[PDB]
Order: C-alpha cells, then sequence, then structure tokens
RNA sequence: AAGCGUUUACUUUGAAAAAAUUAGAGUGUUCAAAGCAGGCCGCCUGGAUACCGCAGCUAGGAAUAAUGGAAUAGGACCGCG
RNA sequence: UACCUGGUUGAUCCUGCCAGUAGCAUAUGCUUGUCUCAAAGAUUAAGCCAUGCAUGUCUAAGUACGCACGGCCGGUACAGUGAAACUGCGAAUGGCUCAUUAAAUCAGUUAUGGUUCCUUUGGUCGCUCGUACUUGGAUAACUGUGGUAAUUCUAGAGCUAAUACAUGCCGACGGGCGCUGACCCCCUUCGCGGGGGGGAUGCGUGCAUUUAUCAGUGGUGACUCUAGAUAACCUCGGGCCGAUCGCACGCCGGCGGCGACGACCCAUUCGAACGUCUGCCCUAUCAACUUUCGAUGGUAGUCGCCGUGCCUACCAUGGUGACCACGGGUGACGGGGAAUCAGGGUUCGAUUCCGGAGAGGGAGCCUGAGAAACGGCUACCACAUCCAAGGAAGGCAGCAGGCG
RNA sequence: AGGUAAGGGAAGUCGGCAAGCCGGAUCCGUAACUUCGGGAUAAGGAUUGGCUCUAAGGGCUGGCAGCCGACUUAGAACUGG
C-alpha cells in the first residue's frame, strides 16, 4: 500500500479518493473510490523507501551521479524553445528545434522533428483575417438591414397617418354636419 | 437527502399515501444558506440544467435604492433590526428577503448635497474644516444659481428621513434573496410603511 | 425514463410514414430539427422507401454523404434529417426538385416542381418577437426567425422566402377568401378557401373552410396553412387538388380508368 | 382594517412614496367577458391571490359550484354535483367533489348554498387551484 | 361584418382523439393462415374507410326532465331634476 | 345457430341443483408422414449463480519526436499510415422483470402567463469607448527503480503538446448620448431680475444578472408579456464579447473563399416535471378519520428549475366522510387489448406498443443537460469468492447456461 | 449502628429474611379483566443544571396615550469533563 503525503499517520487508513488525489486512477468521470493508503511517517515497517537526493556530496557514487542519462524528449512548444535557446522576438525558431537522429539495424538513418506548436504561420494569419472580416461584415449587413427597415417603417407609418388623417377629415365632416 | 416531495405527506382527505418510487433527484432540497453580516463569502453551487447559484454566507455591503428620488449606491450594512418571519432571525443577524436592515446614509447624503446643494443632517454647532462640503455648496455660477434654486424648492424631505440622516444610518428593506442571487439589494423605507415599521420597532423595544 | 428517448419502434412510428410491419422492429428516429417528430418525414424514408433511389440504410448513407441531396438550398449529411411540410429537396445530379406537400390523403406525396419554382418556398409565421434593441422578429413554422419583417404581417399569416438569401419576398394575410392547406388532422390535405372564422377566447379558435366542390369542413388554427390570395395558389398543386372525394367516388373512378385502359 | 400582519401589506406594483407638493390602486381585467367588481377597485385591501388585484392569472377551465363552508380565511369550499353514467345499467350515479377555492375579499357578502363561478389558475396552496370569478345569488334570498 | 343573450341534462354534427389490434376496401402470398404489395408493354397505381366507451370544446333543437324572475314591489320600460 | 339432455316418484306436473355439451388456456397421457407461421422459466423462488459475452468511439477539419511501417526534395517545423494516451461524447438509449403501488400508476382533456431543456435548425457572436505576427506552466502515452499472494492497484525520477487547466490584448475607435459645467454671446429693464443660444473638463454610456423609479413599439381573451428611459450592481467557490483546426491559394506588408470546432443569450426539436376535470377489484367482523412529530388555510420567508406546508416562524380551526371517508385484503403494474359471445354481460391482460417501478433489502452521493444510475461509487443487513490471515474483490428481475 | 465492594446476579436460605432497585416534576403512552366506577403513578419512554434572550397571561388615570404592579408558562441561543 503506497504512502500518501498529508495524512500524518504511521499505519493503514482507508480514504475516499477522487480525480487529482494521488494513489488513485479514476476509471470514469466523477468516480470516487475507497483506497487504503499508508501513513506519511517512516518507520521500520516498509517494503521499499523512496529517496530523492537533491544536494550532491563530495564522492562520485558509481550508481547515480557517475553517468547522466540524456533527456529522451526535446522541447516542442515554440515558446519553450525560445526560452531554451534564448531566442529573440524577431529571429526564426524553425532552424533551432532539436531533431533526434534514428539509427538501428537495417533501415537508413533518419532524423525526425516534432511539429512546432503556437507559431506565426500564414494559415493562422488567414484565419484571423477571415474572422475579423466576419466581424466587420456582420456590422455592415446589420446597418444595411436597419436602413431598409427604416425605409419600410417610414412607408408604412406615412400610409397609416394619411389614412388616419382622412378618417379625421371624415370626423370633421360629421362634426360640421 | 432533504427532498421536496408531494408524495411524502398525506392527501387532502388526510389518508396516508405509500410512496411508489424512490427519492428522485429533481425533487431536491438544500441546506439553508443562512446569510450573516461580515466579509463577503459566497459559494457557487451547481444547479439543475448546468446552471449556478450564488449562496451568500457573510455579506457586508448591498445596493439599496432611495425610491423617492431614484438614487442607489453601494452601501455597507451594519445591523438587522426587524424580521417579520421570526425573532431568531433578528437575534442572529441574517439577511433574507423582506427584512429590515440599517445602512449608513453617507452615500445618500453625498448625493443629496451634490444634487440640491442643501445641508442634510449636519446637527447645528459643527463646521467641516476640510471645506469639502463648502465647495460642494458654494461657488455656483449666476446662471446655474436659478437652476439650483428651482431644485431646492422641491428638495424638501420628510421629518423621519431627516432624523435618520442626522443619526447617520437609515432603515431599508432587502428585496433580493441573498441565497439565490448572492446580492443584498433593497430599497429605503419611506412613508406609511416606514412609520409602521418604526411602530413595530418601538413596540418591540417597549 | 431517466432521460430523453433516442429510439423509435417500427410500430410506434407515425402512420403516414407508411412503414412496413414485418421488415424490422425499429423505425428510423428523426433527428431534432425545424419540424416536429410526427409532422416530419425522415430523409431515409423519402429516398429509400418512396423514391426507391436506394435499397437499405447503407445506400441511403452513401447518397446522403456524397453531397448530392440539397434541402432548403443546403446540404445535410445526416441520414435521418427531419424533412417537414413545404420543404424543398433538390437533387442536382438528376435535376429533380421535390416540394413536400400532402396529397388528398394524410401521407406525403411525390411532387416534382420546376427549378424556377424551387427557388422559393412558403412558410407560416408562428409568433412575433421584439429583440434586445427594439428589433421586430418573425418566427416561421420551420424555425426561421428572420428579423426586421414587414410590419403589416401578423401572427397567423404566411410569407414567401427565397432559399438562396433566406429573405422574404411577399406575404399573404390571414383572411377569408384565401386558399388554405390543412397540414394536420382528419382533414390532412384538404385545400379550400376560408369562409368563416369563429373566435373562442381562452381556447383555440376554429375556421370553417369551403373547398372547390362544396364539401365544407372545420379546422383549428394550428392546422391551417394558407397557400395564396384568392382562389389561386402560389405553388404548384399536386394531383387531386386537395378534395378528398368520397370512397365510392374514389372506387368507381379507378374502376372506370382500368376498364378504359384494359 | 388593513395591515394586521407582521409584514407591511401593500401592492408591489404601484409606488406609494412619491413626494407631494389618495393612494393609487392597481387592478386589472381578467378577460373572458368577466366584469371586474367595483369593490376590488374602490376598496383599500390588498391580496396576493385576488384574481383582479393580485399576481394570479386565470387560465384553463371554468367551473361552477355551490359554497358549503365559509370558515377558512381568504378561501371557501364549494361542492360540485354531477352524474356518473354506468355502461351496464343505463342509469346515473350522483357523485360530488369538494374543492377549496380562493374567495377574494372583493366579493363581500356571500352566503352558503349559492352558485359561484370559478376558474383555473396556478396552485395557490396544497389543495387550492381555482379563483372565484363571479358570484350569483341562490333561489330568492334577496332579503 | 365584430359583441351580448338563465344555467344544464338530452339529441345531431364538426373538431380533436397513437400505432398494432377489431370490422372492413383493393390485392391469385400456386389457395388459405398471411403480408402490403403489386400490374403492364420505364409507365400505371395502392399502402383506403368504420368504431374507439366515459369525461372536456364548438355549432342547430327546445319535445321531456331540474331551476329563477315581481308579491313587506330593493318590478320592468320611458324620459327628467 | 337467440339450442338443450339424463337424474328425486308407483306414475305426473314443478322448483331445485348435480352430471352431461362446446370453446378458450395450462400441464399431462397416447400417437405423430409433408409444409408455412409461431408461444416458450410469469403463475411456486423480484430465490441463489460457475462460466463466456453483452458499450465503446477518429474524420482532410483537437492533440503524433512510440522507426510499429514508410518517401526523400531537405536543412525556412510538420509527407502519409499510425499502437498507446490525453481530450470530446455516449454509457441516463436499448433489453429483462412485475416485487411495491388502489385518485397512487394509468387512460382521455387542458396549461407552464408556474419551469428547465444536451443535441439539430435558424437568429445573434467591430454594438462596450478602456507580447496580440500568438501569453503561462503541470501531465499522460515514452524511459528507468520497484511493492503486494493478488485487482482494470499503483509511487517515487526524467521528459513532452492541447479545442485539458489558466492569464490576457491591438483593432472597430471618430466621434455621438446623457449628466457635470469653469465659461462665453445676444435681447430687455435706471436697476435686481427675466428670456434665448455656443461651449473647457470629468464621469458613465454592450448583451446577460439583481434592485428601485417613469411613460405606455409589437401582442395575448387576460401580464407584474416584450420593448424604451432613469440610478447603481455585477459574486475572485468569476459570463460572453474566438490567444483553435483542414482544403485548395489568389489580388494590391494589407485584403481575400469554402468550411470544421467551441460559446453568453433568443426562437426550434427530442423530451422531462409538477399540474385541471372524469374514470378502478373485494371488504363495515374497518364508521368516523387527519390535526401544534403539518392536518385545512392566512402572512412573510428558506429551499427547490419553477407555483404549492416541501420546510420554517407567527396566527385562524379547519379538511374529508353514509354520494362509503378512513383502514384492511388482492392469486392487483394501468391502458391500447384477448376469450366467450344473439341482444346485455362475465372472465383474463405476467407478455414483444405507450406510460410507471426495480436491478438481493433500504439509504447517501460525485460526474454530467439529462441518475438518487446500480453491466457507477459510498456505507449497514443477508448471501458469497481468493488468501501468505496482512488484505482484495461480487451482484445474470440482460443473452446462453447451472443449482434449487 | 452506618457504608463500600472487581466478575457472576438468589447459584445461599424453609422462604429474595435482610439489603438493594425505582422514586419528584414536565411532555408522550398505558394492556387482560371489570360491578363500567376502576385497574393506573399500570407497564414502557424522553427532559431536568447554569447563563442570556423572546413570546404570552393585568390594573389606575385621562381599539388611543401615560404610569404602575406581581408571580408564572412556553419557545430559542450559548455553555460546562
Ligand atoms: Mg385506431
Ligand atoms: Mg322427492
Ligand atoms: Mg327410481
Ligand atoms: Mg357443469
Ligand atoms: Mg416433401
Ligand atoms: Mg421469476
Ligand atoms: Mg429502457
Ligand atoms: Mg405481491
Ligand atoms: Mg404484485
Ligand atoms: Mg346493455
Ligand atoms: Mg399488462
Ligand atoms: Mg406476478
Ligand atoms: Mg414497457
Ligand atoms: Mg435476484
Ligand atoms: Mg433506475
Ligand atoms: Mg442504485
Ligand atoms: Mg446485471
Ligand atoms: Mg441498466
Ligand atoms: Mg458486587
Ligand atoms: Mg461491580
Ligand atoms: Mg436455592
Ligand atoms: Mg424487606
Ligand atoms: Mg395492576
Amino acid at each position: 500500500f503506497p504512502m500518501k503525503q498529508g495524512v500524518l499517520t504511521h499505519g493503514r487508513v482507508r480514504l475516499l479518493l477522487s480525480k487529482g488525489h494521488s494513489c488513485y486512477r479514476p476509471r470514469r468521470t466523477g468516480e470516487r473510490k475507497r483506497k487504503s493508503v499508508r501513513g506519511c511517517i517512516v518507520d521500520a515497517n516498509l517494503s521499499v523507501l523512496n529517496l530523492v537526493i537533491v544536494k550532491k556530496g563530495e564522492k562520485d557514487i558509481p550508481g547515480l551521479t557517475d553517468t547522466t542519462v540524456p533527456r529522451r524528449l526535446g522541447p516542442k512548444r515554440a515558446s519553450r524553445i525560445r526560452k531554451l535557446f534564448n531566442l529573440s522576438k524577431e529571429d526564426d525558431v524553425r532552424q533551432y528545434v532539436v531533431r533526434k537522429p534514428l539509427n538501428k539495424e537495417g533501415k537508413k538513418p533518419r532524423t525526425k522533428a516534432p511539429k512546432i506548436q503556437r507559431l506565426v504561420t500564414p494559415r493562422v494569419l488567414q484565419h484571423k483575417r477571415r474572422r475579423i472580416a466576419l466581424k466587420k461584415q456582420r456590422t455592415k449587413k446589420n446597418k444595411e438591414e436597419a436602413a431598409e427597415y427604416a425605409k419600410l417603417l417610414a412607408k408604412r407609418m406615412k400610409e397609416a397617418k394619411e389614412k388616419r388623417q382622412e378618417q379625421i377629415a371624415k370626423r370633421r365632416r360629421l362634426s360640421s354636419l | 437527502g432533504i427532498s421536496r416531495d408531494n408524495w411524502h405527506k398525506r392527501r387532502k382527505t388526510g389518508g396516508k399515501r405509500k410512496p411508489y418510487h424512490k427519492k428522485r433527484k429533481y425533487e431536491l432540497g438544500r441546506p439553508a444558506a443562512n446569510t450573516k453580516i461580515g466579509p463577503r463569502r459566497i459559494h457557487t453551487v451547481r444547479v439543475r440544467g448546468g446552471n449556478k447559484k450564488y449562496r451568500a454566507l457573510r455579506l457586508d455591503v448591498g445596493n439599496f435604492s432611495w425610491g423617492s428620488e431614484c438614487c442607489t449606491r453601494k452601501t455597507r450594512i451594519i445591523d438587522v433590526v426587524y424580521n417579520a418571519s421570526n425573532n431568531e432571525l433578528v437575534r442572529t443577524k441574517t439577511l433574507v428577503k423582506n427584512c429590515i436592515v440599517l445602512i449608513d446614509s453617507t452615500p445618500y447624503r453625498q448625493w443629496y448635497e451634490s444634487h440640491y446643494a442643501l445641508p442634510l443632517g449636519r446637527k447645528k454647532g459643527a463646521k467641516l474644516t476640510p471645506e469639502e462640503e463648502e465647495i460642494l455648496n458654494k461657488k455656483r455660477s449666476k446662471k446655474i444659481q436659478k437652476k439650483y434654486d428651482e431644485r431646492k424648492k422641491n428638495a424638501k424631505i420628510s421629518s423621519l428621513l431627516e432624523e435618520q440622516f442626522q443619526q447617520g444610518k437609515l432603515l431599508a428593506c432587502i428585496a433580493s434573496r441573498p441565497g439565490q442571487c448572492g446580492r443584498a439589494d433593497g430599497y429605503v423605507l419611506e412613508g406609511k410603511e416606514l412609520e409602521f415599521y418604526l411602530r413595530k420597532i418601538k413596540a418591540r423595544k417597549g | 425514463a431517466r432521460g430523453p428517448k433516442k429510439h423509435l419502434k417500427r410500430v410506434a412510428a407515425p402512420k403516414h410514414w407508411m412503414l412496413d410491419k414485418l421488415t424490422g422492429v425499429f423505425a428510423p428516429r428523426p433527428s431534432t430539427g425545424p419540424h416536429k417528430l410526427r409532422e416530419c418525414l425522415p430523409l431515409i424514408i423519402f429516398l429509400r422507401n418512396r423514391l426507391k433511389y436506394a435499397l437499405t440504410g447503407d445506400e441511403v448513407k452513401k447518397i446522403c454523404m456524397q453531397r448530392f441531396i440539397k434541402i432548403d438550398g443546403k446540404v445535410r449529411t445526416d441520414i435521418t434529417y427531419p424533412a417537414g411540410f413545404m420543404d424543398v429537396i433538390s437533387i442536382d445530379k438528376t435535376g429533380e426538385n421535390f416540394r413536400l406537400i400532402y396529397d388528398t390523403k394524410g401521407r406525403f406525396a411525390v411532387h416534382r416542381i420546376t427549378p424556377e419554382e424551387a427557388k422559393y418556398k412558403l412558410c407560416k409565421v408562428r409568433k412575433i418577437f421584439v429583440g434586445t434593441k427594439g428589433i421586430p422578429h418573425l418566427v416561421t413554422h420551420d424555425a426561421r426567425t428572420i428579423r426586421y419583417p414587414d410590419p403589416l404581417i401578423k401572427v397567423n399569416d404566411t410569407i414567401q422566402i427565397d432559399l438562396e438569401t433566406g429573405k422574404i419576398t411577399d406575404f399573404i394575410k390571414f383572411d377569408t377568401g384565401n386558399l388554405c392547406m390543412v397540414t394536420g388532422g382528419a382533414n390532412l390535405g384538404r385545400i379550400g378557401v376560408i369562409t368563416n372564422r369563429e373566435r373562442h377566447p381562452g381556447s383555440f379558435d376554429v375556421v370553417h373552410v369551403k373547398d372547390a366542390n362544396g364539401n365544407s369542413f372545420a379546422t383549428r388554427l394550428s392546422n391551417i396553412f394558407v397557400i395564396g390570395k384568392g382562389n389561386k395558389p402560389w405553388i404548384s398543386l399536386p394531383r387531386g387538388k386537395g378534395i378528398r372525394l368520397t370512397i365510392a367516388e374514389e372506387r368507381d373512378k379507378r374502376l372506370a380508368a382500368k376498364q378504359s385502359s384494359g | 382594517d388593513i395591515q394586521t400582519e407582521r409584514a407591511y401589506q401593500k401592492q408591489p406594483t404601484i409606488f406609494q412614496n412619491k413626494k407631494r407638493v389618495k393612494l393609487p390602486r392597481y387592478y386589472k381585467n381578467i378577460g373572458l367577458g368577466f366584469k371586474t367588481p367595483k369593490e376590488a377597485i374602490e376598496g383599500t385591501y390588498i391580496d396576493k391571490k385576488c384574481p383582479f388585484t393580485g399576481n394570479v392569472s386565470i387560465r384553463g377551465r371554468i367551473l361552477s359550484g355551490v359554497v358549503t363552508k365559509m370558515k377558512m380565511q381568504r378561501t371557501i369550499v364549494i361542492r360540485r354535483d354531477y352524474l356518473h353514467y354506468i355502461r351496464k345499467y343505463n342509469r346515473f350515479e350522483k357523485r360530488h367533489k369538494n374543492m377549496s377555492v380562493h374567495l377574494s375579499p372583493c366579493f363581500r357578502d356571500v352566503q352558503i348554498g349559492d352558485i359561484v363561478t370559478v376558474g383555473e389558475c396556478r396552485p395557490l396552496s396544497k389543495t387550492v387551484r381555482f379563483n372565484v370569478l363571479k358570484v350569483t345569488k341562490a333561489a330568492g334570498t334577496k332579503k
């Protein structure tokens, strides 16, 4: 049973765990499970103890610090590549992305590079211009439609007011009659 | 949990109806918000249809409107003086719809003095040294002076409101439900309703 | 039922679909759209069972998703798209345009119309709404909410809409003397002029309608669809002209026609 | 008179605190040709469930009944009589339903045993869903 | 042409009232139980109709069955001050 | 097909019942050649279950550095398949069963003017006046150390993206409208005064929410409807005003097409829920019942998607019933229907269609628009699996199959 | 002559002798039988302190105002090992 940080015990206790809680992988969304975890206090009753060395000593231990395993993956986001190689706002980034060479038995050597994400590309620029064109055309069509309705309403209202005026004239005729 | 079931109680004739189904989700009840007075602390709750409801727990300010002159400002609330539902809601300061609370009349006095250029409250014997009221009352141009003279003709206010302004706080009735919307909006009591509630307050005081 | 229903039994399907009983257990459930569940005809039913352009669902899917069918001047890729009353379904490959109009009986009928006629359709306004800035809005029976309408139009009128632009061209006022289509009920398919209107406050009002052969009838407002001013419609009427002749007059005419043909 | 409860009894629509230098009353016509009583317009009471001067709308069905009990406050009980036909024996059964309707104080003088017209509205209480629209006297009883 | 006529039962119509099922139309599943197809030298068509209690709505009738008008005239009608 | 016959007596005419007669079902016995349909563990055990399966899903249009395949035109990223995983959605459909439930469910008729509503379709999406040539860091799949007797159990270390989680702007935008108004100009009076115009500055000025006020564009039979104006509010457990993706690619660094996706609000569709009136088997050896442990109403609140004693606080004593209230039984899911039938009725309806309930018994709940979901979890009772004895894991009234 | 005693609870003794248990008040509830009066405080339950509030129960003077005087009952919050 794994140890859980933030329990302040030394034995075994069952906890309700949800998404975001350690020592639990939910199957469906919202699923919570009763899992028995171990206390965060280290005692003699442990099968395996996890240790992380953060300060290097004077001696070169041949188990951990003797050899440095290179990181398997390189940066993919354009901003992270800029942070890594101290790029500026104007210099291009496509020429500085690290590509991992490929080599094994049989096949030819290969170099593969990840797709750079969130960069300035013509397709993004065209999409931004298209949606700003949609934004301006909506106002243009709304203005034209409003003008057409104003003309139509004016036509209808003047028809109604002259019809009411001749009705009032008939009332005047009745009054004078 | 707590549910609103019309099948859980007796019929019109008084007979007992046995339930034919479990407690459905749509017939649900929730614990009362029980708003208090203090620093604002509002919790959002997921509601049927994916909506959200704002539950207030402690609230300090609210938007109260002066009905006679149509002016409202964000005003802090200090105490609750009356509650027609129960006296426990008076003993423990709880904001509910149709409850009477006390709010300091500073924003109302500032608006009134900046609008009609007349002294509201201001018990005689004191003068403001920083002359912030002096500038707001004086320096009127001659052309606009008759405009303010026209305003001050009808700028008169009731005696009860004048006394409340002199005291520094005035009564108000909350018209919104803090447990639903999260605000404590209300209106200033005036006229017959105000004196009726004053009668209730005086009778309670004894 | 712990939610909305997504299936539809073959037996439970509306009768005017004319669905066979032995073929299957489930009927194609219409997708949600501008027409109700029972007032619509699924596009799979229109192409497979009636037009016989296809045989099974796979063929209907191929036809629909090849972008060949065009309903209301637009292409819908869903097989079970709801096709309702007075809808224009066009197939450009065959140059065939259909207007969904009920025949004398209650079922839908194949009504081929010219491309000149297919450019427009008729809609009945359901309600008038006022927008967030004093903008009048007109809602048709097919969920078309066109704003800035003609002020002369009222609740129970009809309009002619250009499919390409989705804009009104002309309108017909709801009044006595104009033709009306009974698009629902026992008189489904009847065509005749309005001769009387009875007002029943609180309840739904009714209209007495006289046809071209003197067989008057009554219909409530919710099942009325005017189709033009005067005695002439604005659309091409199908065979029968909406009369619903008696059973004996239906029987003898087909017997005489068969005898004449031989 | 008025204002007998803990809260203040007033019409929420009209504004009564307008500066001066009588109180306006809010009322409406319920439609269907029912003429509003003069008492509901010239009175000084308020009522949330009054059909003419309240936040209630009459919609649905219109029924008639005979008032039997007038002990409940702001509501009365009426008895509706009808005949139930049995298919087996070509005769009728005399059955009745006792429903509680909201008697608005606009109708001041009403006795028990008279025909009263009611109309469906929103559910006012647990077993009240109708409001009194008009009142007609019984046989004679004009004294 | 729009609104009003003591209230109902009753009687007739119309409206609305799921399918399948019942009765029933057409139809050589080789007959029938069936099913909704099918027939012609692409065309011609069907996939009808009836009942659906009881309750509610509308429009004709007032024969029969209940109920009121005005009788300490707080009765109509007609105008008046 | 509107149907009878034998039987009490020494014999006769009657009442009277028994037994004969024929369907429709349930099981059984005997026999059984062809062919077309076709019910089939409901009646007792809604009793218990070995086993196997029954819900996963990728399009050019959300993420692709797993050589797991594969092309070379490279050096100005990404050919195209693509396991896995994150992400979005479904899993609340369907199917099985009838245990409970007798104005309850349900059937017919209506209203939400008393509410919500994923998706689809259609409206809106420069309406606001105050680094954008693209903003941030965590994580899976990947590599490596393992633990447990074991599970669809998982930890610690490295990385690495988003239509996952957040921050957040240029533009339209140059000015209008309201208040503020230093000031200025003109007429007239002996004169204060009175009347009429231009205008520095500041603030607010979108839709949606809340609150109060004023007048009454389009409506319903009726609004406290919709719309306009006024003064603010806008929850940090925050609202929208696009920091997305694909196919061909053109015209004067800017304009440009067809789409896909997401989203505040409004109509539409599938519905859902309370609702109005009418209608249900037997039973009086059930005649009064309900009621400050809500019963009938009133007032004001809480909660609820909404209206409602759903609940709270204070008041009135009401509410139903001989027209059968109330209680009890049912070998009672209701109905559309089925058998028998002259006409009238009697009986059945577990059952493929609709509406209701449930997954051994109740209870509680996350997620999600939609569940008090059970092929989802969390407890207790009965049953029950593996075991190292420390623990873990189950619900066939689903399809087959097993026990009783 | 008074008490206290772990675990069992009458196994002691002629015999529950003696001792021990309950015990007041308030709010619920109360059977077999019966002479219908009772059984009955049947049986069986729950609460009880302190402090701070709220509501209700009246006179005298000139549905209103003022001034007085007493004891109670119910409800609520806080708090103590
Ligand atoms: Mg039928
Ligand atoms: Mg004998
Ligand atoms: Mg013999
Ligand atoms: Mg027999
Ligand atoms: Mg053979
Ligand atoms: Mg069984
Ligand atoms: Mg289902
Ligand atoms: Mg049973
Ligand atoms: Mg049963
Ligand atoms: Mg009969
Ligand atoms: Mg059944
Ligand atoms: Mg059974
Ligand atoms: Mg079913
Ligand atoms: Mg079982
Ligand atoms: Mg369920
Ligand atoms: Mg469950
Ligand atoms: Mg199961
Ligand atoms: Mg299930
Ligand atoms: Mg002892
Ligand atoms: Mg002891
Ligand atoms: Mg002994
Ligand atoms: Mg003794
Ligand atoms: Mg005794």
